RNA sequence: GUGGGAGAGGGUGGUGGAAUUCCCGGAGUAGCGGUGAAAUGCGCAGAUACCGGGAGGAACGCCGAUGGCGAAGGCAGCCACCUGGUCCACCCGUGACGCUGAGGCGCGAAAGCGUGGGGAGCAAACCGGAUUAGAUACCCGGGUAGUCCACGCCCUAAACGAUGCGCGCUAGGUCUCUGGGUCUCCUGGGGGCCGAAGCUAACGCGUUAAGCGCGCCGCCUGGGGAGUACGGCCGCAAGGC
């Protein structure tokens, strides 16, 4: 049990149908690791600094959540896993630190 | 890694009286976790000659404390090493 | 893993053979097992129309899936793994929850008690099979059909696979073992994972032998035969080959580049193999 | 101009405020020396450390060609 | 030891070359421990002109 | 046909060449130090690369092309003298960029370049 | 023991972009490349230059540095998982449990070797072009092992700080890393710099000693012959000891 927080970009182009059907697989598959969500920030579209997936928009996600250690990087496999999946990047949660 | 708990679950048991921390059956009962722990991460990973290394540390420094527990008090000494399963 | 020898004897000193790990259960099914009718490279006109074939340890034939798409949606798990006789790669035993059973070839990393399934739905993992338009670019996979619903054909043999590189229109880019490109239609089905025993390779039969229990006799070389025989026959006192390098037929045996010119299943070739 | 004192508090552990990271690269993309950013050494590890992160996230340019 | 007076020359060598507007940044000895010092010479006198202006 | 445009110029040690495109990107006229008059070490120099890039402007301007974004790719010393003929040739020079291509640390360079 | 830190320390899996090369398409034309200068080479069978698409391998720019980590060799995109070392603070526990270390065991850059992968760039050998009295080189166009991964060998080095390890005692000045504190400073551990006393054949060293002492280990005893021969041991070999 530590706290992650998965970063999760997805197709810009896709159905709300499509979209959701993505963010259930998603919100799917992190019950079945036993990652329990602790928030979520998502920013929707949100445009970018290159084309990922030769795409300049791109669609993020984002969940702070809480999974035992040794399941984690499995779970990112799942996640992109999808033909719309398009980054998954996961990043254990480290207390801020701040400048002047 | 090893959690505060199994850690002081350890350390109670071996403790010689209620308060004790440091006292060569505790020192060597954790070392003996550390070591065991290690062990099993080598028989996966035999690539790893560094943290081999320090295995060599851990059962040098383990082997000192026993020996030096034996010519103050056997017994006690031969009553950790079967209750630790040890010195094959 | 490939179990070596001792030197007790002069043969046991380089033969190796394989670790038989994966194997779980030794008598085959007898329900799909049937009898392999030995042709010691004759044909149906008597005549040896293969040389150098015949007298090999006797085998039972077992029936392999080679569709999967004939059970589409039906779960199964893993019964057993075999030994195959007739093929490099080791065959899976799947008890269907249907109750009917079949045999596939196994591939590397299926363990006993797995669960794997066939079609567009299916889960991508070692040992299902999903019509190759269903399938991740980029994934390594296995037992290929080559038209649709003919039967799997590409890569099949032990430690073999085929990866998908991309898709372009109705049809999905494969690369075979072999390193070629080649278009194949999406429609097919492929199984994901390679196949395994890819240690095959690494037996050295170490005998004459061995490569007899095979069902392989003695080749021999044109150099040692008489001109009646062979290109390379006779000459007085052992000799160089003379003319280009050929074949008993008299076809050139270096280089000739012998697949049909104006083959149809060209312009579905994308690039010869490989160096 | 060092860009700690231009800017305000602000944690850089965060890497997912493009608006408070892009002050730190130069035009073409280049994470800035530390007589640029006015950053300490421990800071400047937790920075870049962070930028990268983003970079890969998308929000970040890698690089971009020089203007005149 | 001695040899300090090439580091010093050449560590001013390139904190001379740093204070310009404009400086190379490109342009050192071949030797090792002489380039340490001009393009970490070339680094202070190219961070003053960051401190003041 | 084009007017609105760009050119590109690739600078180096050897020699300059240039090549005017349409916007989108596929080339209209080229020019290089080899193609006027210069052999060898010649090309490599400023002096080649100013006719090299007029040559160039002047073949574009046959088309009908007059504003051209210049984009720079190379290190030369006909870089120089090579712009700068661009804006005094007579085209809308509408903007000046640099390319110029540089590895992250990429593949080991040759022997000179050690 | 409790409580905190920093870091390219190690191992496994995954993933991001830049660039080189090759392939498909477009657009385009008389040279490109290359040097001190040239030539070989490439190019009207349409190259170089530019645009779009794909394949693939290797190395990770800016951060970055005299910085950091490790016992050494050595370690660098980013992600997680497994793991070593080490520092601080509390003065809580144990009570001399210590230092060193012949043999032994493990690690050990590159090159090299075995098996099987992989192969873009580079590049011994090799082929050309030049330079040259010649040029079995320096420079140029090519190019194979190798360079990469797995597994197993090899065990060497300017493997260097040419400085074995542990503890104690002997001016300070300076900037730097990283902890802690009544935070200008004070204080613990690393990294450099100038230097008291002292050392030294000189150079130089100097609280990171080459000072002043104690413990232990290792090595030296004129140059060449020679790290050769013989023997032994090790290695598939090369070859090591
Ligand atoms: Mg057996
Ligand atoms: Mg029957
Ligand atoms: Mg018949
Ligand atoms: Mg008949
Ligand atoms: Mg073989
Ligand atoms: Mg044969
Ligand atoms: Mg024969
Ligand atoms: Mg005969
Ligand atoms: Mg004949
Ligand atoms: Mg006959
Ligand atoms: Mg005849
Ligand atoms: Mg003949
Ligand atoms: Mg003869
Ligand atoms: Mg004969
Ligand atoms: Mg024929
Ligand atoms: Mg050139
Ligand atoms: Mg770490
Ligand atoms: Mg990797
Ligand atoms: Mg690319
Ligand atoms: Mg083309
Ligand atoms: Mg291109
Ligand atoms: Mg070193
Ligand atoms: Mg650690
Ligand atoms: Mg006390
Ligand atoms: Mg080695
Ligand atoms: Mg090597
Ligand atoms: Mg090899
Ligand atoms: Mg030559
Ligand atoms: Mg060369
Ligand atoms: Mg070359
Ligand atoms: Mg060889
Ligand atoms: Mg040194
Ligand atoms: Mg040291
Ligand atoms: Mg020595
Ligand atoms: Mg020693
Ligand atoms: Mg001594
Ligand atoms: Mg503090
Ligand atoms: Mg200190
Ligand atoms: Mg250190
Ligand atoms: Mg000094
Ligand atoms: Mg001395
Ligand atoms: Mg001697
Ligand atoms: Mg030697
Ligand atoms: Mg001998």
């Amino acid at each position: 049990m530590r706290r992650y927080e998965v970063n999760i970009v997805l197709n810009p182009n896709l159905d709300q149908s499509q979209l959701a059907l993505e963010k259930e697989i998603i919100q799917r598959a992190l019950e079945n690791y036993g990652a329990r969500v602790e928030k979520v920030e998502e920013l929707g579209l949100r445009r970018l600094a290159y084309p990922i997936a030769k795409d300049p928009q791109g669609y993020f996600l984002w969940y702070q959540v809480e999974m035992p250690e040794d399941r984690v990087n499995d779970l990112a496999r799942e996640l992109r896993i999808r033909d719309n999946v398009r980054r998954v990047m996961v990043v254990k949660s480290q207390e801020p630190f701040l400048a002047n | 890694p090893i959690t505060k708990e199994e850690k002081q679950k350890v350390i109670q048991e071996f403790a010689r009286f209620p308060g004790d921390t440091g006292s060569t059956e505790v020192q060597v009962a954790l070392l003996t976790l550390r070591i065991n722990r290690l062990s099993e991460h080598l028989k996966v990973h035999k690539k790893d000659h560094h943290s081999h290394r320090g295995l060599l540390m851990m059962v040098g420094q383990r082997r000192r404390l026993l020996r030096y527990l034996q010519r103050e008090d056997p017994e006690r000494y031969r009553a950790l090493i079967e209750k630790l399963g040890i010195r094959g | 893993a490939v179990k070596k020898f001792k030197p007790y004897t002069p043969s046991r000193r380089f033969m190796t053979v394989a670790d038989f790990s994966e194997i779980t259960k030794t008598e085959p099914e007898k329900s799909l097992v049937k009898p392999l009718k030995k042709t010691g490279g004759r044909n149906n006109q008597g005549r040896i129309t293969v040389r150098f074939r015949g007298g090999g340890h006797k085998r039972l034939y077992r029936i392999i899936d080679f569709k999967r798409w004939d059970k589409v949606g039906i779960p199964a798990k893993v019964a057993a793994i075999e030994y195959d006789p007739n093929r490099s790669a080791r065959i899976a035993l799947l008890h269907y929850v249907d109750g009917e059973k079949r045999y596939i070839i196994a591939p590397d990393g299926l363990q006993v008690g797995q669960q794997v399934v066939a079609g567009p739905d299916a889960p991508i993992q070692v040992g299902n099979a999903l019509p190759l338009r269903f399938i991740p670019v980029g994934t390594v996979v296995h037992a290929v059909e080559l038209e649709p619903k003919k039967g799997a054909k590409l890569a099949r043999a032990a430690g073999t696979s085929a990866q998908i590189q991309g898709r372009e229109g109705d049809y999905v880019i494969l690369r075979l073992p072999s390193g070629e490109l080649r278009k194949v239609h999406g429609e097919c089905y492929a199984t994901v994972g390679a196949v395994g025993n890819a240690d095959h390779k690494n037996i050295v039969l170490g005998k004459a032998g061995r490569s007899r229990w095979l069902g392989r006799r003695p080749h021999v070389r044109g150099a040692a035969m008489n001109p009646v025989d062979h290109p390379h026959g006779g000459g007085e006192g052992r000799a160089p080959r003379g003319r280009p390098p050929a074949s008993p037929w008299g076809w050139q045996t270096k280089g000739l580049k012998t697949r049909k010119r104006r083959k149809p299943s060209s312009r579905f070739i994308i690039a010869r193999r490989k160096k | 101009a060092k860009v700690k004192a231009t800017l305000g508090e602000f944690d850089l552990r965060d890497y997912r405020n493009v608006e408070v990271l892009k002050r730190f690269l130069s035009e073409t993309g280049k994470i800035l020396p530390r007589r640029r950013t006015g950053l300490s050494a421990k800071e400047q590890r937790i920075l870049a450390k962070t930028i990268k992160r983003a970079r890969i996230l998308g929000l970040l340019p890698f690089t971009e060609k020089l203007v005149r | 030891r001695q040899k300090r007076d090439r580091l010093e020359r050449a560590h001013q060598r390139g904190y001379q070359a740093g204070i310009a507007g404009r400086s190379k940044e490109m342009c050192p000895y071949q030797t090792l421990n002489q380039r340490s010092q001009w393009l970490g010479g070339w680094r202070e006198a190219m961070a003053d002109r960051v401190v003041m202006a | 046909q084009v007017a609105s445009g760009r050119a590109y110029i690739h600078a180096s040690y050897n020699n300059t060449i240039v090549t005017i495109t349409d916007p989108d990107g596929n080339p209209i006229t080229w020019s290089s130090g080899g193609v006027i008059g210069y052999k060898g070490s010649r090309k490599g120099t400023p002096y080649a690369a100013q006719l090299a890039a007029l040559d160039a402007a002047k073949k574009a301007m046959a088309y009908g092309m007059q504003s051209v974004d210049v984009i720079v790719r190379g290190t030369g010393a006909g870089r120089e003298q090579a712009i700068r003929a661009l804006q005094a040739s007579g085209l809308q020079v509408k903007s000046i960029v640099d390319d110029t291509p540089v590895p992250h640390n990429g593949c080991r360079p040759k022997k000179k370049f050690r």
